[PDB]
């Protein structure tokens, strides 16, 4: 019933957001629905924003199309090659689609009764779906205050894809958050190029490789919490669980049970084979390292038939190692939820059907960690001259930073503040 | 949409902007196939000017003298020998109307234009002056639009009393004026090529050009057609411009071998990751072992493992890790592009920002203040007004990233 | 295309310029193009000004002829026997045959566009082309000042030839200057009446041994860089290398390879054989000593196609010995330039054929010696009485000289403002 | 172009000046052949002029008596004797008119007019006050023109109480009046020739007249006709004369020898050049070796070895280094002209503005104050007006030569 919107900017986001919908494959959203909104009303009523400003990556949809089309009307597309540098595509460029965006959206995002909710899938690093962004939801927050936002944010790769690109994320972060949502999932190529090369062999992990990835979890959260079933949840109470302070906290994401095709999936895994692995580094989001800090939530998500009476066989097990741990002010438990619906997989894409899905939901306070140290490939240069000129000579600035860095520094201040001592 | 509006100016900068066009190789039809012809429609968007007659040399001759012929600039009659006064100030801001004419019933053409990439030889006034003219004429006009040169230094060789004097007074703007991005040769480093490594007893300008051309194509079209993703002409001057007055590019093939059985690693996969980053296959010739580079843009070519290649580029990066600044997280960045060239099965394309060419620049200037300034000999430019300095001015400026450049290079 | 136009005034001149188009015999530009401007551009599009103050010496080319004939009105010529008192042939006559000349040339210098170019046939030392050409230029320069000026003017000749001789160069200097001309080869007959002597023999070296000389070594600059073909030169850049300042310096002359035809020419000479002869006192134009003096330039001419990696093998050798020396403000080096053309020799006139033509030009501070010695024969006379009273009683003075001796005397003063110190 | 009109006047004058066109050998047709015959056509331009009958003597006689005959002067019977004043003041100046209308209706003929040789000999007021007067009258009226003289002075030896204090009247403006050049003989000097070097128990004017004419000639017609390159009559006066009261030239041939086996050196080349530079053999005789030479002009003849007349004529040119003035550069030039006279095989001709001839000046000088100062005998002139001075303010001029020539001579 109560659709909540989504809206991929840039590349990195149309990308996955791309081969989302392509793992959105799971039941009824297919078929003879081209401009047939009618029937039931869930996977989209019409399973919706394309916004990018390269006019191309986006292309592979309509022009030229891409083995498929929802409607060509919601993909918003500029000329403007690219931009990249923030203020390039978040004030400059971006001021110029931004209102053909942000009336497409009010223009959908207010049809058929009853809003709430609006699943920005990002990824920083880059202006346009950077910087255009940074703004989109300035705007949003504007007006759907009332409302809530997600927002998958594909963080940059150590295998560092562009310097100036470290910087984008501060003098984003800065006011992508308070302005605006209340979740965001930290993705981190990083994780993939290296996942997506071990738990999946692969060698040279292509873009859709990684797609075929942060799709799926994708799935493994916003779909395996979005079309009630059996046990349920609500947008609104995403945060309830996953959020303990307005200071919009990164939930890390952790998917456990890949398996190429090539290699033995075992037959299956127990539903605690699973959940173990489920707890294993590598098979995280963001290159973290929960080992050194306090959870304040943490909440299982199985997926694809399967009954309670077994799975806390290895929340057992866990807890009954001395690690982990949590904080104080919260119930050091959990929150899991089942899914009978089976894990659905694509052709070569996913590679591999499951028997149980299982992906939980954490947010440690040692993403700080991975987290900071984006900050420190910018105190670094960005602090002793750097390519700071260009964020000017294409916009406005000259503390664009610095007084966008404090905010976004108070972060791990905060994330101590929950940390070091016994409140 | 790189639209790029390619330009190619000057008589000895046609030359080598010409055959450049000659290593082009796609024709007029006859044919990834998924390309990215940027700049214009199938007739080279090129917009050649020369103050003489040079436009026809072999411009005009048994390679390509198809270039949109019916366009081509002369003004017919002129001259403009060594005077930068001359051909930006005199006899050629005569031409200047007339380029400035053809160029926007050109630029222009739908398509987002891309910017300008404007050919010439720093230091020879025909179309060293009349260019360096043209672009703070493109310039304060298209300020948006990103400019590019492929400007080539005098060989500190030494031709022309005048052959050094002059580029002096472009580099006082050649970087203060629209030129976001340049690459750079040097004349000397391409003899010493065809000497002290490639072979030749001499080089004709049929040798001291070959590699000025299979180098810019090797940083052209690439980074331009499907290859590994996609690149086009202006994500770059954004990563491998760290500064405003930001810095000369050291461009630098690889392969050149020479002839014999080249089993000199017989182009190993890991030679390109050699047989490139060195000053005995650069062409600015300037001991990059001097001074990090505060960037460096790779472009293998010739498909072969790209695994070898990122197990090789961040090897070196991983190796000398005293030439790279080290205050630009990830000072560097490779790019692999399938289909390459007409004789190499495998190929590079270096492009840094090292302050190793601050050499090719307090060059071209102990020889002003060491000189120009030591006595005379401008006493040939104030004829075309240029009275006093302006040459001085003009010292105080490209004379000074001697200082900027060396506060980095350390 | 583009021609410089060239005026030969006075005997000394006639007589050269006579013997050059016969040296300009370098291809085409001879069969049936009398009156057949058509064609090429080039050799002179109708291979031209010959004006001289006796009706005679001029006339063994039309009255009489002289073995041939290039276009009977461009040779200007009065009744006037002669003249011989610079004034007398500067001012009084010339005066009058000065706007037939002026005419006619501007008449020639302005035919087919795009002019760029005057060179000056001289020969100074006795009024009509000593003093009537100190006119024509002062004429020109006030009518073509964007052009350039070339001029051989022809040195006297230590076997002095008259007296009221000497003075004249600097009566005449005094104003053939500035006033004019960027370059001048200065010949300096006692030269060849020396080389042409030795080199080549010959007992009484009568005129035309002598212009069958300095008629070479002409087609050796003009000539040899002033017809396209390979490596080129263009008139304007004709001072910017050989020329310091505007002080008009006089660019020293040097050929090498020259051979009788009764001595053994040696088969050949290395391209290196003939490249040090070239660098002997005895195979130069002015009789000076750059054996005490800081070139400003020097930039060699090979001539009848040549190789260069083999040239730099004596501009080697050369740099190799601690003499020569350049000064400071100039990049110690050459400008060496290669021409294929065979050297052209004429019958019995010019003496065997060479297989490489050689003559540089390098203006070294050394000339101002052999060049202000004609300052002594005549600060001598001239200012203790001498033959002032003619220079008077046809024409007027009393400080025609003096007046007229400071700049020519400021030469040797600005030969050492190059040459006395560091800077 | 060098059209000479040869002026020929009085009698004992027309009698050397005719037999000098007996020396001007090529008669009437039947003969370099490239000759510059100047003065006029076929006929001698030659316009002989006397006082008395004197056009006749040997003039209309035996040797070549048709000198335009139609045209002589004569005016028909008169006379003017020794009388300066006569021929200068009275019987003659009835005469002057009817030559300044015959040298007119004969200067003219179209061709540029060289000037005029004048011939005579100075103090006999016949020819030598009628010319000396034509002269200011040829003057005057010619400025342009240059005006030649071959004055003969009155030999020391004396003729006449008049035969000398006559021309001294003259030398006191034959030198401040048109004679922008003459050449000037002493009849002493030939006398002494007949007598102290070459025989003859006496000298019949049919000798001290001679060398008179084979004089002339031998820098007449030469540095005239073709021979070694060329010469006119004019550029000389430019190189002969340093100064505005020039300075009277001292010719002087050479092969006189005498008779007899002339075997003295037998005209060696190097004799010629000996021969001629002294005392013995000048027409002027006075001690060359007292004051240098201001300038010299030698007239080799006779085609011979010019190697050896440049190798002897600079010789003592660098020998008596004691007699060159040394302030006028290269104060000599030799000239070389073929075709020879009519019996030496080999001939020179001084030709030398010497202040030597200080003496044949300061002779007919103490001979006025010494005499028509020293008291009388003008009172032979006053009777043609002449009163007074005229012969002192005439005194007050030739005579200062002496202290002017004397300022070089040194
Ligand atoms: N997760 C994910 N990341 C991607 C994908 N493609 C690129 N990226 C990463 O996302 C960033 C790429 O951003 P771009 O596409 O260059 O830029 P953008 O911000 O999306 O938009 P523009 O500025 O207009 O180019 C880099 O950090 C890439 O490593 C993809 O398919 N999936
Ligand atoms: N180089 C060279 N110099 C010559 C030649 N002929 C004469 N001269 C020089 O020119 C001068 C000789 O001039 P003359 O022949 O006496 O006179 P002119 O030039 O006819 O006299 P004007 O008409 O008044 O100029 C000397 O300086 C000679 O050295 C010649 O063929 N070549
Ligand atoms: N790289 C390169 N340089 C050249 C070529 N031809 C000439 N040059 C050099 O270019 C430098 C700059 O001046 P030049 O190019 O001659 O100036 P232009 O005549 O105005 O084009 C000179 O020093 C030449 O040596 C060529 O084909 N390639
Ligand atoms: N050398 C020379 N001197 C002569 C000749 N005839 C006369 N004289 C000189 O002339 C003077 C006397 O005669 P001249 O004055 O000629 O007589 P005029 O012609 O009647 O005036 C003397 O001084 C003689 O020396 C002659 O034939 N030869």
């Amino acid at each position: 019933m109560r659709e909540c919107i989504s809206i991929h900017v840039g590349q990195a986001g149309v990308q996955i957001g791309n081969a989302c919908w392509e793992l959105y494959c799971l039941e009824h959203g297919i078929q003879p629905d081209g401009q047939m909104p009618s029937d039931k009303t869930i996977g989209g009523g019409d399973d919706a924003v394309f916004v990018d400003l390269e006019p191309t990556v986006i292309d592979e949809v309509r022009t030229g199309t891409y083995r498929q089309l929802f409607h060509p009307e919601q993909l918003i597309t500029g000329k403007e090659d690219a931009a990249n540098n923030y203020a390039r595509g978040h004030y400059t460029i971006g001021k110029e689609i931004i209102d053909l965006v942000l009336d497409r959206i009010r223009k959908l995002a207010d049809q058929c009764t009853g809003l709430q909710g609006f699943s920005v899938f990002h990824s920083f690093g880059g202006g346009t779906g950077s910087g255009f962004t940074s703004l989109l939801m300035e705007r949003l927050s504007v007006d759907y205050g009332k409302k809530s936002k997600l927002e998958f944010s594909i963080y940059p790769a150590p295998q560092v894809s562009t310097a100036v690109v470290e910087p984008y994320n501060s003098i984003l972060t800065t006011h992508t958050t308070l302005e605006h949502s209340d979740c965001a999932f930290m993705v981190d190529n990083e994780a993939i190029y290296d996942i997506c090369r071990r738990n999946l062999d692969i060698e040279r992990p292509t873009y859709t490789n990684l797609n075929r990835l942060i799709g799926q979890i994708v799935s493994s959260i916003t779909a395996s919490l979005r079309f009630d079933g059996a046990l349920n949840v609500d947008l609104t109470e995403f945060q309830t669980n996953l959020v303990p302070y307005p200071r919009a906290h990164f939930p890390l994401a952790t998917y456990a049970p890949v398996i190429s095709a090539e290699k033995a999936y075992h037959e299956q895994l127990s539903v605690a084979e699973i959940t173990n692995a489920c707890f294993e580094p590598a098979n995280q989001m963001v290159k973290c390292d929960p080992r050194h800090g306090k959870y304040m939530a943490c909440c299982l998500l199985y997926r694809g038939d399967v009954v309670p009476k077994d799975v806390n066989a290895a929340i057992a097990t866990i807890k009954t190692k001395r690690t982990i741990q949590f904080v104080d002010w919260c119930p050091t438990g959990f929150k899991v939820g089942i899914n009978y619906e089976p894990p659905t997989v694509v052709p070569g894409g996913d590679l591999a059907k499951v028997q149980r899905a299982v992906c939980m939901l954490s947010n440690t306070t040692a993403i700080a960690e991975a987290w900071a140290r984006l900050d420190h490939k910018f105190d670094l240069m960005y602090a002793k001259r750097a390519f700071v000129h260009w964020y000017v000579g294409e916009g406005m600035e000259e503390g664009e930073f610095s007084e966008a860095r404090e905010d976004m520094a108070a972060l791990e201040k905060d994330y101590e503040e929950v940390g070091v001592d016994s409140v | 949409m790189r639209e790029i509006v390619h330009i190619q100016a000057g008589q000895c900068g046609n030359q080598i902007g010409a055959k450049f066009w000659e290593v082009i190789s796609d024709e007029h039809g006859i044919d990834v196939y998924y390309n990215e012809a940027a700049g214009n429609k199938y007739v080279p968007r090129a917009i050649l000017v020369d103050l003489e007659p040079g436009t026809m040399d072999s411009v005009r001759s048994g390679p390509f003298g198809q270039i949109f012929r019916p366009d081509n600039f002369v003004f017919g009659q002129s001259g403009a020998g060594n005077n930068w006064a001359k051909g930006h100030y005199t006899e050629g801001a005569e031409l200047v109307d007339s380029v400035l004419d053809v160029v926007r019933k050109e630029s222009e053409s739908c398509d987002c234009l891309q910017g300008f990439q404007l050919t010439h030889s720093l230091g020879g006034g025909t179309g060293s002056g009349m260019g360096t003219l043209l672009i703070s004429k493109i310039r304060e006009e298209y300020p948006d639009r990103i400019m590019n040169t492929f400007s080539v230094v005098p060989s500190p060789k030494v031709s022309d009393t005048v052959v050094e004097p002059y580029n002096a007074t472009l580099s006082v703007h050649q970087l203060v004026e629209n030129t976001d991005e340049t690459y750079c040769i040097d004349n000397e480093a391409l003899y010493d090529i065809c000497f002290r490594t490639l072979k030749l007893t001499t080089p004709t300008y049929g040798d001291l050009n070959h590699l000025v051309s299979a180098t810019m194509s090797g940083v052209t079209t690439c980074l331009r057609f499907p290859g590994q993703l996609n690149a086009d002409l202006r994500k770059l001057a954004v990563n491998m411009v760290p500064f405003p007055r930001l810095h000369f590019f050291m461009p630098g093939f690889a392969p050149l071998t020479s002839r014999g059985s080249q089993q000199y690693r017989a182009l190993t996969v890991p030679e390109l990751t050699q047989q490139m980053f060195d000053a005995k296959n650069m062409m600015a010739a300037c001991d990059p072992r001097h001074g990090r580079y505060l960037t460096v843009a790779a472009v293998f070519r010739g498909r072969m493992s790209m695994k070898e290649v990122d197990e090789q580029m961040l090897n070196v990066q991983n190796k000398n890790s005293s030439y790279f600044v080290e205050w630009i997280p990830n000072n560097v960045k490779t790019a692999v592009c399938d289909i390459p060239p007409r004789g190499l099965k495998m190929s590079a394309t270096f492009i840094g920002n090292s302050t190793a060419i601050q050499e090719l620049f307090k060059r071209i200037s102990e020889q002003f203040t060491a000189m120009f300034r030591r006595k005379a000999f401008l006493h040939w430019y104030t004829g075309e007004g240029m009275d006093e300095m302006e040459f001085t001015e003009a010292e105080s400026n490209m004379n000074d990233l001697v200082s900027e450049y060396q506060q980095y290079q350390d």
